[PDB]
């Protein structure tokens, strides 16, 4: 019983680690050009005219 | 607002109005924390949410006991932090899981939620530790060193004609759960302990006190008055 | 959901006469309710209106005095005393529903209706009133409000209903661009504020009816004289 | 058997610690230095949406961005209008021990959840003109922390059992079921594009499933305390969580390890809630004390704080369009937020 | 004269305390309400809190009415609203700390009763029944009175105003006082006989129970003990001036009572 539980686990962390892993800096880099692309379409970054605003 | 808005708002209104009969008729009775373990006796006290509704005095009581989710009482213990008070009962005539009790006890006190939550703690099974102590097969100082040197203090209140051995050890017990409640809290919440014996039908009238002790108390708050 | 009507017989002028609204199949203490009479060769005409709760009620000025709208919740009825019944009140009375709320559908069912044969207005402007059309080409109605009915809010208060000979009014449009639940996809609405269009992409049997127009915007809630399409 | 299995676990574990410090090239930190600061992101509460008579736990915004659905104690799951302040909806639950609460994309459905564990999906587009549950989800043996949406017809929930299901409201059972935590599982969130989502628990670790796989892709462990939130980045290859060790962490589903920490000295209290931006710069927190924290995602550097409520924040999230921040705490108020320009 | 140098400095100490700590309480207490399910007493301390301030918005007027003896002094009609503001908000804030009296004797000889049962209309009621029983009682005066500010008066006017004194005495004062005495002895003898489980500090509420009668009586006393002597002695009392200034000092002295004792 626990040799099959074990057994999961070891297969569980096989799984986890036979995986592609990109380097941190092109992953920074995306999400880095992710936040500038979208920075004029974010009312909170850049808030929007009180024309504009429904809450107001 | 326009006229399918000023409806709109109408609605919200009715359903605000609806809210606040809800809460009004919700509010009038008090809420309460059935906590224990296996062993304990918590179902047979007032004689996955098991709820249990009782009414004392013309106060309408409900015992919220949450079995099912089943290990530590943690990650939802916060939304009873709105309850009355919280009874935890607690064998205290088993003394090998009695260690396992009042570590329970204290990681209950000391919750950072339940910080103002007073506990109403019940010495179960009292006659069953009154049977183990007369025999004398199982002591309480092969578990508890400190029992070696205790002795009743003076000053007591032994109303039951019992023999000082039972009383001694019954006085142990709540003062250690006394002591584990009165190292934290700073008077903010208090522990009423009392004593069952599995077969006492004034169980409800000693919550119904305690609660109106712990509504004093909330009221002394509410007045800037403590 | 069913309204039933009845109460509606041969009353003579200068009498009096009730109107009773039997509802079931849905929660009427929820709904806001009109009184919407039709009569014979004629459009549709705004009667009363009584709110969930009572709260709020309005008559059209062709009726107030004489008429008076009040709704039974507990037994789900709603009823209209009309009193003085001049002969203009000899109009088949329906009984629409209304529910209020962001996204609801006013207006969505409408009562079988029920016979009664008596011995500052947004003018809406449905042109055409008979249209020769056959199956299968697309129609387009065009109604035509006095006042713009786009609120700030930015929703323009046009409802589009569609009476099949010999029916009861079914709402096809709510807020002019919206399509009310059970009608088909075809049915389209285009708006402008003063400028309302209702177009079918595919012709049908039992598309072929009389279109009316109403605004909901301010409380006197008229409906356009409507278009007879013509098979 | 078991020994040798035991150890294969932890030469693992080694190989994968040693696999992501040797993707560590940098780091987040380092390499947003040259950006300039967002500022001070100062906002105010435009609507507070009363109503509510105890402590919520849940809210959840519709598709439309205008519509939003609270629970509470109190028994009811309101839906709300925050243009306008209006109660479209008040949903008498059975159960009023619920502590999450979710919204449908196409805004037909609600579901709520709690100490009942069961799912209560209701539906809102009724001809009856009532709301009523069209469906009750049993199955888990723990209480439901979080329940998502992916359509009109399949909800993922994630219980205080250890175990994440997706279910078929059709039919009522479990489709997949997600085991692997240890640790009751406190929140969920489905990716932009609900084929992955990933599931935070109290063995602070994060984990992304597969919603058609049903298999644990990766783990996340980077906490040291009771993971209480999860959210997810916009472009869904990042997300956030947050524990009870009063940290933030920006974990990445490609290089699988924490690129960023969101710390402060002078905050103490664990996080409730997580949601980032529309554009994904800025990376909104509730904490416990009274108060909620803007942190910028790609600087670590708070740039404001939601100080407006009277007790703990539990619930937070931001419109689809990120035109509007709506915090609820345990004083039974909804606060909606907005920058001013 | 130093009758007078002391009494201003007593208006102005009075006035440079209170001001602010009123304020706070009464931001404080606002909050309060806005927060879900207010109590009664936080309505009445609401309601005490505004009458304190609108005391106090009026002190200026007395301070220099005090400065310049009666004899320099603004035209009749600023000096006629000062005076009825000051002379109703005194016994609204009287019959306020009557209401709150009431309030904590409820919340203690009956606990559950008086936190299920409890709804701020009886707060809301309580405070218009202060707010009438005060400024309608001075409007019917100031009416009658129409159909040195208050200081000197007549033979002719003296068989008026001294029942009237007396009658705003009767029952303006002494049916607060002994409603708050009351409430206040059955709450601090009630509060001994309690035998608290632990230390939740039920000592010190007694304490400031206790110190509250004392205030009410040592402030509201003199001040309606004078309407007594004036009408014995048929002739207005020479200390009614310095009686006031204890008056006043309650509004100054109720948020160190009632807030910031905690
Ligand atoms: C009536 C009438 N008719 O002629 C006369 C003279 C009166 C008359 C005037 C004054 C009083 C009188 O004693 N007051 C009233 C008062 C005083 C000053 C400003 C406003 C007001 Cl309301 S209220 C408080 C009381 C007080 O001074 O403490 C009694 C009777
Ligand atoms: C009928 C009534 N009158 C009240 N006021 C008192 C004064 C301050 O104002 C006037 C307008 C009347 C009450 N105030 C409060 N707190 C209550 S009660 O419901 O809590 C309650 C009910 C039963 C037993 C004890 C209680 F505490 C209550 N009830
Ligand atoms: C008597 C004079 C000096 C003061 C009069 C002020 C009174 C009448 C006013 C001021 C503020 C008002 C309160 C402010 C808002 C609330 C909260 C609401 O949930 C119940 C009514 C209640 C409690 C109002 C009752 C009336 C009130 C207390
Ligand atoms: C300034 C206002 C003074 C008016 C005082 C009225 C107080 C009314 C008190 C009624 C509360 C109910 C009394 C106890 C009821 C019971 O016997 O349980």
């Amino acid at each position: 019983a626990s040799i099959a539980q074990a057994r999961k686990l070891v297969e569980q962390l096989k799984m986890e680690a036979n995986i592609d892993r990109i380097k941190v800096s092109k992953a920074a880099a995306d999400l880095m050009a992710y936040c500038e692309a979208h920075a004029k379409e974010d009312p909170l970054l850049t808030p929007v005219p009180a024309s504009e605003n429904p809450f107001r | 607002v326009s006229a399918e808005d000023k409806a709109a708002a109408e609605r919200s209104k009715m359903i605000d109005k609806n809210l606040r009969e809800d809460g009004e008729k919700a509010r009038r009775t008090l809420r309460l924390l059935l906590l224990g373990a296996d062993n304990s006796g918590k179902s047979t006290i007032v004689k996955g949410i098991f709820e249990t509704k009782f009414q004392v005095d013309k106060v309408n009581f409900h015992m919220f006991d949450v079995g099912g989710q089943r290990d530590e009482r943690r990650k939802w213990i916060q939304c009873f932090n709105d309850v009355t008070a919280i009874i935890f009962v607690v064998d205290s005539s088993d003394y090998n899981r009695l260690q396992e009790a009042l570590n329970d006890f204290k990681s209950i006190w000391n919750n950072r939620w339940l910080r103002t939550i007073s506990v109403i703690l019940f010495l179960n099974k009292q006659d069953l530790l009154a049977e183990k102590v007369l025999a004398g097969k199982s002591k309480i100082e092969d578990y508890f060193p400190e029992f070696a040197r205790y002795t009743t203090p003076e000053d007591a209140t032994p109303e039951p004609g019992e023999d000082p051995r039972v009383t001694r050890a019954k006085y142990f017990i709540r003062k250690e759960f006394v002591d584990i409640s009165t190292a934290s809290g700073d008077g903010r919440h208090i522990c009423y302990p009392h004593f069952t014996c599995a077969v006492d039908t004034e169980n409800a009238r000693r919550i119904f006190n305690d609660c109106k002790d712990i509504i004093l108390q909330m009221n002394l708050r509410e007045y800037n008055l403590v | 959901v069913q309204l039933v009507e009845s109460g509606g017989g041969l009353v003579q002028p200068g009498g009096s006469r009730k109107l009773s609204c039997s509802a079931s199949g849905f929660a009427f203490s929820s709904f806001g309710m009109h009184w919407v009479r039709q009569a014979p060769e004629k459009g549709l005409e705004w009667v009363a209106y009584i709110s969930s709760g009572s709260g709020t009620i309005y008559y059209a000025d062709t009726v107030k005095g004489r008429f008076t709208i009040s709704r039974d919740d507990p037994k789900n009825t709603l009823f209209l005393q009309m009193t003085s019944l001049r002969s203009e009140d000899t109009a088949m009375y329906y009984c629409v529903r209304s529910i209020y709320y962001y996204g609801s559908s006013p207006f969505d069912f409408w009562g079988q209706g029920t016979t009664l044969t008596v011995s500052a207005d947004i003018v809406m402007t449905q042109a055409t009133s008979s249209v020769p059309v056959t199956p299968g080409e697309s129609v387009s109605i065009s109604c035509r409000s006095s006042k713009s009915l786009l609120h700030s809010n930015g929703n323009t208060y046009l409802y589009w209903f569609l009476q099949r000979p010999g029916q009861s009014p079914q709402l096809l449009i709510y807020r002019m661009s919206n399509l009310a639940s059970g009608v088909p996809d075809r049915f389209s609405g285009s708006g402008s504020g003063t400028a309302f269009t209702l177009t079918i992409s595919r012709l049908e049997a039992e598309d072929v009816g009389v279109y009316y127009c109403m605004q909901h915007l301010e409380y006197p809630l008229t409906f356009g004289a409507g278009t007879k399409l013509e098979l | 058997e078991l020994d040798q299995l035991r150890q294969e676990a932890e030469q693992l574990k080694n190989q994968i610690r040693d696999a992501r410090k040797a993707c560590a090239d940098a780091t987040l930190s380092q390499i947003t230095n040259n950006i300039d600061p967002v500022g001070r992101i100062q906002m105010r509460t435009r609507r507070t949406l009363r109503g509510h008579l105890a402590k919520i736990y849940a809210m959840h915004w519709g598709t439309d961005s205008r519509l939003l659905v609270s629970a509470s104690q109190d028994g009811k799951l309101i839906i709300w209008d925050s243009y306008t302040t209006n109660k479209v909806h008040a949903i008498p639950l059975r159960s009023s021990w619920v502590m999450t609460c979710a919204y449908a994309p196409s805004g037909n459905y609600v579901a709520c959840g709690g100490l009942d564990n069961i799912c209560s999906i209701y539906n809102l587009k009724t001809r009856e003109g009532n709301v009523r549950v069209s469906r009750e989800l049993a199955g888990h043996t723990g209480y439901l922390s979080c329940c998502r949406f992916l359509d009109d017809n399949q909800i993922v929930t994630s219980s205080g059992d250890t175990t994440c299901a997706l279910w078929d409201i059709e039919t009522g059972q479990q489709t997949t079921t997600f085991t692997g935590h240890t640790g009751d599982v406190m929140s969920l969130s489905l990716a932009p594009d609900t084929r992955l989502f990933v599931s935070g628990a109290c063995d602070a670790s994060a984990k992304l499933w597969d919603v058609r796989e049903g298999m644990c892709r990766q783990t996340f462990t980077g906490h040291e305390s009771d993971i209480n939130a999860i959210c997810f980045f916009p472009n869904g290859n990042a997300f956030a969580t947050g524990s009870d060790d009063a940290t933030c962490r920006l974990f990445d589903l490609r290089a699988d390890q924490e690129l960023m920490t969101y710390s402060h000295d002078n905050i103490i209290c664990g996080i409730t809630s997580v949601s980032f931006s529309k554009s994904g710069r800025l990376l909104l927190a509730g904490y416990d004390d009274f108060n909620c924290n803007v942190w910028d995602a790609l600087k670590a550097d708070r740039a404001g704080v939601l100080a407006g409520h009277d007790n703990r924040v539990s619930c937070l999230g931001v419109t689809d369009d990120g035109m509007a921040v709506a915090t609820g705490s345990w004083d039974s108020f909804l606060k909606i937020w907005n920058g001013s320009s | 004269d130093w009758k007078s140098s002391l009494i201003l400095m007593a208006y102005i100490i009075i006035f440079l305390t209170g001001l602010p700590a009123n304020l706070l309480a009464l931001r404080a207490f606002v909050g309060r309400i806005r927060q879900p399910q207010p109590a009664p007493v936080h309505i009445l301390l609401l309601s005490l809190t505004l009458a304190d301030l609108l005391l106090l918005l009026l002190l200026p007027f007395k301070i220099i009415e005090a400065a310049s003896n009666f004899r320099w002094y603004l035209p009749k009609v600023v000096c006629a609203l000062t005076s009825f503001g000051f002379y109703s908000s005194i016994y609204c804030s009287t019959w306020l700390l009557a209401g709150i009296s009431i309030e904590r004797y409820l919340g203690v000889a009956f606990p559950v009763q008086y936190k299920l049962s409890r709804r701020p209309l009886y707060g809301v009621i309580a405070a218009l029944v202060a707010w009438v029983m005060s400024f309608g009682h001075c409007t019917i005066v100031i009416i009658v009175q129409y159909l040195t500010c208050y200081e000197n008066f007549t033979d002719n006017q003296l068989d008026v105003v001294l029942p009237v004194r007396l009658e705003l005495c009767l029952v303006l004062f002494f049916i607060p006082m002994a409603v708050t005495i009351f409430c206040y002895w059955r709450f601090v003898w009630i509060m001994l006989s309690q035998p608290l489980v632990g230390a939740q500090r039920r000592r010190r509420a007694v304490g400031l129970a206790v110190v509250t009668l004392l205030n009410f009586l040592v402030c509201f006393g003199p001040y309606n003990v004078s309407h007594l002597v004036g009408y014995h002695q048929r002739k207005s009392p020479w200390w009614r001036s310095i009686a006031v200034v204890f008056s006043s000092l309650n509004a100054s002295l109720d948020p160190l009572l009632f807030y910031f004792s905690s």
